[PDB]
């Protein structure tokens, strides 16, 4: 399962857009089977809204758009069951 | 005769037909695939926008959460 | 002010009072000695965790007087307020009343059902149906209150008597049969047929802890199989009904010449053999029957007493007792509900007149009506405290009231004090 | 209460049996149809169907548990053999029939 | 079965108001409620989005279609909910 | 009592005018003669047709397979 | 889920799907992130201070939680 | 379900007479795909694996949406995505060119 | 694990239902299952318009279903 | 030392069984009515004598 791939990258310090149009940039801590996004240190920019700071962020898994990977992961080592 | 939505679509696969999504657009293509949770592949479609034509896009696979319906000709 | 630790917190029984949906106004009653005190015992230990029976005595926890110790017999009806949970898991407030069981004193009862809305009859499975139970099913139904009855004592036609399955059913059958014959000779309402189907009816077993209707141990098998609708299992476990094992169903018609009934072969024969393996065969092969039913216990739990053990493996198995809260709650009604014949009954003057209709509703707001039967005396006895219910209105501490007395009338005006 | 336990006099009986001392019951419901089909799924079992109802120490087990002091027990501690009375319940039930006065005396 | 489900049915007989994707508030008596957000309420108070005040005396409310519950106050001291 | 399961059997049992509403459409119908049916309630159509409701002109649509998650009402004529 | 049982009691906030703020004391939840919550109040945006109670949130309509105080006493 | 079996592979099957064996040519082929989704977004990349949710992960891609002023077409790039697969209208393999 | 609604309170009476596009519908209830599908007979229609169209024996598909209203008394 | 001791039920049912000669065959009190120490101080305390009991 891909899900099951997600909780691999943990302490990775990435982007989620939502399906609102607001996107976080921070650093994921926790992947739940249902993709539930535990997230901390998080800049919030709401969609035509003011970017703010977070300290720790709960998204639910269902309302995701997609995430935005940085450079530097091997995923090729990652996606092996 | 007792015509079931699934051998309809197990039986009829090759013939060109037409798939219309929620959102009024329309992929006019013959049948590759399609499975029991009916999700479908058609071949070298084209796209209609309320019945005009875009562009030459491909052949696309179609998800549940997309279609509307699927008719003949 | 200091209380026992008790598993609910005392301000949602404080909140749950203002609701007067959620209670139920209950009196226990039934014959001498058959199992009245011992069946509240089971629901106070239910209730509180630091109040447990003794190896070798009962506990008699509404047995407070030096009298009722001594004697050994219920001399004073006593009350007690408790919070219960039921099948679903709603919390209900019962305030239930122990009243003596010996005949001389029925006064006491007619005390207790003056206050109440339901009458919960204990019946022993071994001895049946006496002269106090005849007595109180009369003074039930010419009181106007829902009778339901529970079965006591069925360890007796286990541990006792030795009886054969479904000799054990036909007594049971025999013992249902005679209440609704002496439901049916006083009662003119012909909706009062009770059955076990109904959820009339509940079985029970008060020295060991069991306590069950159909529905419950129907969710015992919904909790232990899984996707099962107990509800409707539980409809069709009573009666000459045949469970097939080729088709897998219920059906009134024999499959084999030795099929048994579904009631012997679903419930009252797992009873027989898990007090058989515990009784009997504690030495042997009583692990392999705890471990199939999903019970652990302690190395040092299973060095008890026989009867301390049996008592254990029972309260572990059958749990809570939320039968019973399911059958007083669907056979009795509501103070909101049950107000009208009770003030059709009790108060004079009609329904029909101007206090009657504001009592007919149960207002916790407007003209305070009280109606108290009850006086207990204190430890020192210099002084006597009045016990009742309360119609109408919130009764409050420091309000100045009015006591009115049995001789009053509006046109003496004699029998008053502020 | 009157205890009504019966003895067993014959072991190859079994331990679960209608003893005609026993008074004979005398014989004869919202019971829904048959069509409204309610079925069980497959693994659904009556409780403790491979153990069976009685063994050979079940009826021992039962006669135990109504036994005096210390016969119903399976645990304790010891005592001096000075503190054990044999004769305590003989004097102690009544008199029989027929003994001269100087026995009752 | 989880946690906020008993509180549902331990809210059963006193007055809650449910919002639901309509934009419309829901204010009565809960009658029943089961492992969904069935709701079967009575003698409510009827709020529109515009502003409507009505009366309907009986109500089922799909567990689908709901944003959320309004709940009494005194359920803190719930026995699950400690 | 009926279930709408058997009610949508019978209702292929007498081929009739079956016409079929739309979730969060509540502009455009169709008309159509059912044939059968699944255990997700995908609906074909014999002689489809498509009606609006601000411009009302009816196209052929022939045998159409509906999903089950759009359908919102299945009525008759 | 010991991230959520992490979250107990915590002062925190809801955003739902409409953009509206739900901010109340954490009570308990479950796996379809059905939320129970005490003392509620509720920010929409002209803002403004709505109070609830006690707020059983379907998970249906819930998207992104952060925490924003420490429990009371 | 009427295969309640543990060796369940039938969802790679799936993969490969089924519809979802389009995105496995990209997997194989490794060749360039088109996405419509939700908000009205082209997303043209390369994907690396997906599963029977089409919970996707892709490479190098780059992503259009219009703007509306009169809507005119804007594109960014992005190095690496994982998109969710409810958020989809349409995946598309690019015809040959040639 | 879907069990049915207790529809039981609300068999052969008068409920009007609200549907997805604010749209409004009136009729007897016959039935429903697990699923919360809705068989109702003497379906009128009463749209947003005003007017008033009966149909017959007609099936809801619960996903759309918003509210029930028991206009008689249960 | 020998203090504690705890047995089998087959043992302590044989045990009962060759025990049977000095064993009475009683299972409730209701045996013993108005012939035990409650009684007899009530007899004692009163001056008067049970028929059977003491004086
Ligand atoms: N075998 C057996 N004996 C029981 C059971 N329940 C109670 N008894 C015993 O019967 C005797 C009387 O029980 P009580 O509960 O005191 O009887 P009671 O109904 O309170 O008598 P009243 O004072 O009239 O209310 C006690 O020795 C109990 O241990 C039971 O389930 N099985
Ligand atoms: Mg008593």
């Amino acid at each position: 399962k891909l899900v099951r791939f997600l909780m691999k990258l943990s302490h990775e310090t990435v982007t989620i857009e939502l399906k609102n149009g607001t996107q976080v940039h921070g650093t994921i801590t926790g992947v739940d089977v249902s993709m539930n996004t535990h997230l901390k240190a998080v800049k919030m920019t709401l969609k035509n809204r003011e970017p703010v700071q977070l300290e720790t962020l709960s998204i639910r898994g269902n309302n995701i758009r997609y995430f935005i990977l940085p450079d530097s992961l091997p995923l090729d080592t990652l996606l092996v069951d | 005769l007792p015509l079931n939505p699934k051998p309809f679509l197990n039986g009829l696969t090759g013939k060109p037909v037409m798939v219309k999504l929620k959102w009024g657009m329309e992929y006019k293509g013959y049948l590759v695939s399609v499975d029991g949770y009916m999700n479908m592949q058609l071949a070298n479609t084209e796209e209609y926008i309320d019945g005009a034509l875009s562009g030459h896009l491909g052949e696309v696979l179609i998800r549940c959460n997309n279609v509307l319906y699927i008719r003949g000709v | 002010q200091t209380l026992p630790v008790t598993v609910y917190e005392m301000d949602f029984l404080a909140d749950l009072m203002d609701n007067s949906e959620l209670i139920r106004n209950v009196t226990l009653c039934g014959h001498l000695h058959h199992g009245k005190t011992c069946f509240v015992d089971c629901l106070i230990e239910q209730t509180h965790p630091e109040i447990r029976k003794r190896y070798d005595q009962d506990l008699c926890y509404t047995d407070i007087l030096f009298t009722e110790q001594e004697r050994g017999v219920g001399i004073k009806s006593t009350p007690v307020t408790v919070v219960l949970p039921d099948t679903k898991g709603k919390s209900y407030l019962f305030n239930i009343m122990d009243t003596p069981g010996h005949v001389n004193f029925s006064d006491e009862v007619t005390a207790g059902l003056r206050i109440s809305d339901g009458v919960v009859l204990f019946i022993d499975a071994a001895e049946g149906v006496m002269l106090n139970t005849e007595r109180l099913i009369k003074h039930a139904v010419q009181e106007r209150l829902a009778v339901t009855v529970c079965i006591n004592k069925i360890d007796r036609l286990i541990l006792e008597l030795k009886l054969p399955p479904t000799d054990a059913y036909y007594k049971l059958r025999h013992i249902v049969d005679e209440v609704n014959g002496l439901i049916s000779m006083y009662s003119t309402d012909e909706n009062l047929i009770l059955s076990p189907l109904l959820g009339n009816v509940c079985f029970s077993s008060s020295q060991y802890s069991i306590c069950f209707t159909l529905g419950s141990f129907a969710k015992i098998y919904a909790d232990t199989f899984g996707d099962i609708n107990y509800q409707e299992f539980a409809k069709r476990l009573w009666g000459d009904i045949y469970f097939n094992p080729k088709t897998r169903k219920f059906t009134k018609k024999a499959p084999t010449s030795s099929s048994q009934r579904s009631f012997v072969e679903f419930i009252l024969e797992p009873l027989y053999k898990i007090l058989a393996q515990v009784v009997g065969d504690v030495d042997t092969s009583l692990p392999r029957t705890l471990d199939e039913l999903g019970i652990h216990l302690t190395k040092e739990e299973l060095k008890l007493n026989i009867r301390p053990l049996l008592r254990l493996v029972c309260k572990k198995f059958f749990g809570e007792f939320t039968g019973f809260v399911d059958m007083c709650v669907q056979h009795i009604p509501s103070p909101k509900v049950g107000a009208k014949p009770k003030i059709e009954h009790t108060y004079t003057g009609g329904v029909d007149s101007d206090l009657g209709e504001a009592m007919s509703d149960c207002d916790p707001d407007g003209p305070l009506m009280c109606h108290t039967t009850k006086m207990y005396s204190t430890d020192d006895g210099v002084q006597f405290h009045a016990f009742g219910r309360v119609l109408s209105g919130t009764i409050h501490a420091g309000q100045p009231v009015k006591v009115l007395g049995e001789n009053y009338t509006l046109e003496d005006e004699e029998d008053s004090q502020i | 209460p009157n205890v009504v336990f019966i003895k067993t006099e014959d072991p190859d009986l079994p331990a679960f049996y209608f003893d005609p001392l026993i008074n004979p019951i005398s014989h004869r419901e919202p019971l829904p149809d048959d069509d409204e089909e309610f079925e069980l799924p497959e693994f659904v079992e009556p409780f403790l169907k491979d153990t069976p109802l009685y063994t050979d120490n079940t009826a021992n087990g039962i006669a135990l548990l109504w036994a005096p002091r210390p016969f119903n027990l399976r645990s304790g501690r010891t005592r001096r053999a000075l503190d054990i009375p044999l004769v305590k319940n003989w004097y102690r039930e009544h008199c029989p029939a027929g003994q001269p006065v100087k026995v009752r005396v | 079965i989880g946690v906020p489900i008993k509180v549902l049915h331990e809210a059963e007989g006193h007055i809650v108001t449910c919002e639901t994707n309509t934009g419309e508030v829901y204010r009565g008596k809960l009658i029943e409620a089961e492992d969904n957000m069935n709701c079967q309420m009575s003698n409510i108070t009827v709020t529109y989005r515009d502003g409507r005040v009505a009366q309907l005396e009986q109500v089922y409310i799909r567990g689908s279609k709901i944003r959320f519950l309004i709940l009494p106050d005194m359920l803190k001291n719930a026995p699950m909910l400690k | 009592m009926v279930q709408p399961i058997n009610l949508i059997f019978r209702y292929l049992q007498n081929r009739s005018r079956i016409q079929v509403w739309l979730y969060e459409q509540v502009n455009m119908r169709i008309e159509g003669c059912i044939i059968g049916f699944d255990e997700y309630m995908n609906l074909v159509l014999d002689d489809a047709e498509e009606i609006h409701s601000k411009t009302k002109s009816r196209k052929q649509l022939g045998r159409i397979m509906l999903k089950g998650d759009n359908i919102t009402l299945l009525q008759s004529v | 889920s010991s991230k959520m049982l992490q979250h107990i009691d915590y002062r925190m906030r809801c955003i739902l799907q409409d953009g509206r703020i739900f901010i109340g004391t954490f009570k308990a939840f479950d796996k379809h992130m059905n939320l129970i919550l005490c003392d509620c109040d509720e920010f929409r945006k002209r803002e403004e201070k709505r109070v609830l109670g006690l707020v059983l949130l379907r998970g249906e309509n819930l998207v992104s939680m952060t925490v924003e105080g420490p429990p009371p006493k | 379900e009427m295969t309640p079996e543990e060796l369940q592979k039938r969802e790679e099957e799936e993969f490969n007479t089924g519809p979802l064996s389009v995105l496995t040519q990209s997997v194989k082929n490794n060749t360039q795909v088109l996405i419509n989704c939700r908000n009205n977004k082209k997303l043209l990349g390369r994907v690396k694996a997906f599963d029977r949710h089409c919970n996707m992960v892709l490479e190098n891609v780059k992503e259009m949406w219009t703007e509306v002023s009169k809507p005119v077409n804007k594109d960014r790039y992005i190095s690496k995505m994982f998109l969710r697969g409810d958020s989809v209208i349409v995946v598309l393999r690019n015809p040959l060119i040639a | 694990k879907a069990h049915p609604p207790e529809l039981k309170k609300f068999m052969d009476k008068k409920l009007s239902l609200k549907l997805n596009g604010g749209r409004h519908v009136q009729g007897i209830l016959r039935g429903f299952d697990p699923f919360m599908n809705l068989v109702i007979d003497e379906c009128v229609e009463m749209a947003t318009s005003g007017q008033q169209n009966n149909i017959g024996m007609v099936v809801i598909r619960g996903n759309s279903i918003i509210m029930l209203e028991a206009l008689e008394r249960v | 030392t020998y203090q504690r001791w705890q047995f089998t039920l087959p043992m302590m049912s044989t045990l009962y069984r060759l025990a049977n000669q000095l064993l009475t065959d009683l299972v409730d009190d209701n045996y013993f009515y108005l012939f035990d120490l409650k009684a007899f101080f009530t007899s004692k305390a009163l001056n008067m004598a049970i028929p059977g009991g003491p004086k």
